[PDB]
């Protein structure tokens, strides 16, 4: 029953950004993480970026680190990402993925590692 | 660190097994003995869902065929028995650190 | 008032999977920058509060229900999984709001002929409802019925043991762990 929906995307202009919001339920969705990911057709699914599960703390890929924004939207348990100054090379679909562990503060020995066990249904997004 | 698949494509005819690998930049393995190498399949017009996790471990709701074995460097899945629900474009995942250099890609 | 830790973690006996002993303290000012110390890899996993942040912050009541499990399944005891401790054995609620200590203990948990003194219910027909506890150890006919207080084709006995020795992998070495599940305590 664990559910991730999501809707924004669409074809955009170069030189803009646009909003990408992935709702979730079915699972408490402000206890762990979801990450993005994107395959542009023609190339491997490529790491977008995550968000540990209150807006703890983020991380982009090497790729954008920093043009990428992410924010969490609790309290109705909605995902936001907002992107900024696409390029040429980003028309991808763009896939929000729930990781399952359900996240933890501390620091553990056994990890399990990132693992996107739900997935989204993508957005297809073109510059 | 950067993820190379083989075979990109092993079309195998339905019924014997198929092995797919990954290599490794860094040793994957922590110091905990858990290897992190992540099998995402995806069928033709769907989202990809989970195959394998931490290399080993498969996340429940995946048929026992889809056995993945693992190393320091040189992962693999095998695909005991290979049918129609078998087919899609495999990848691997390494989940250690920021970013997860997403795998290449092989087909089916 | 300096609320008892020194038992449920340096207690010299260690409590088995199924007879996970819910030990409730309360009534008393604990310190949970205290723990921070010991085990050079804890696990500190906090499902809730973060760990920093919980030592000014309390509840109602604490649970420090502490047993042992092999190494590999430290990663088990974890809200919202799905394996052979957390369907049988040992479960933690959706909205779990504790922190999870686990650290190897190698020594006093490993004789050279090995210590035995450890099971796991590795059988049951339905899966536990959070923080469920059964010392049960009738007879699992994980097959027919006939009458079953005693057999051996395949009944199953439901709750097997473990094997401990320092040659073995980190994953099979024991672990404690000390789960946490949460106004009269807070320091
Ligand atoms: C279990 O016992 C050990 C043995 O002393 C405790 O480790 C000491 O903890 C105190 C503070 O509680 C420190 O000042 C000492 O430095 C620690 N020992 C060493 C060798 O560093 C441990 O804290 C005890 N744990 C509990 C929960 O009581």
């Amino acid at each position: 029953q664990v559910q991730l929906v999501e809707s924004g995307g669409g074809v955009v202009q170069p030189g803009r950004s646009l909003r990408l919001s992935c709702a979730a339920s079915g699972f408490i969705f402000s206890r762990y993480d979801i990450h993005w990911v994107r395959q542009t057709p023609g190339k491997g699914l490529e790491w977008v970026a995550l968000i540990r599960y209150d807006g703890s703390d983020k991380y982009y890929a090497d790729s954008v680190k920093g043009r990428f924004t992410i924010s969490r939207d609790n309290s109705k348990n909605t995902l936001y990402l907002q992107m900024n100054s696409l390029r040429v090379e980003d028309t991808a679909v763009y896939y929000c993925a729930k990781e399952g562990i359900q996240g933890y503060s501390g620091y553990d020995y056994f990890w399990t590692g990132f693992y996107f066990d739900y997935w989204g249904q993508g957005t297809l997004v073109t510059v | 660190v950067v993820m190379t698949q083989s075979p990109l494509s092993l079309p195998v005819t339905p019924g014997e097994p198929a092995s797919i690998s990954c290599r490794s930049s860094q040793s994957l393995l922590q110091s905990n003995g858990y290897n992190y190498l992540d099998w995402y399949l995806q069928k033709p017009g769907q989202s990809p869902q989970l195959l394998i996790y931490l290399g080993s471990n498969r996340a429940s709701g995946v048929p026992d065929r889809f056995s993945g074995s693992g190393s320091g460097t040189d992962f693999t899945l095998k695909i005991s028995r290979v049918e129609a629900e078998d087919v899609g474009i495999y990848y691997c995942m390494q989940a250690l650190q920021t970013p997860l250099t997403f795998g290449g890609g092989t087909k089916v | 008032n300096l609320c008892p830790f020194d038992e449920v973690f340096n207690a010299t006996r260690f409590a088995s999977v199924y007879a996970w002993n819910r030990k409730r303290i309360s009534n008393c000012v604990a310190d949970y920058s205290v723990l921070y110390n010991l085990a050079p890899f804890f696990t500190f996993k906090c499902y809730g509060v973060s760990p920093t942040k919980l030592n000014d912050l309390c509840f109602t009541n604490v649970y420090a229900d502490s047993f042992v499990i092999r190494g590999d399944e430290v990663r088990q005891i974890a809200p919202g999984q799905t394996g052979n401790i957390a369907d049988y054995n040992y479960k933690l609620p959706d909205d779990f709001t504790g922190c999870v200590i686990a650290w190897n203990s190698n020594k006093l948990d490993s004789k050279v002929s090995g210590n035995y003194n450890y099971l796991y219910r590795l059988f049951r027909k339905s899966n536990l409802k959070p923080f469920e506890r059964d010392i049960s150890t009738e007879i699992y006919q994980a097959g027919n019925k006939p009458c079953n207080g005693v057999a051996g084709f395949n009944c199953y006995f439901p709750l097997r043991s473990y094997s401990f020795r320092p040659t073995y992998g980190v994953g099979h070495q024991p672990y404690r762990v000390v789960v946490l599940s949460f106004a009269t305590v807070c320091g």
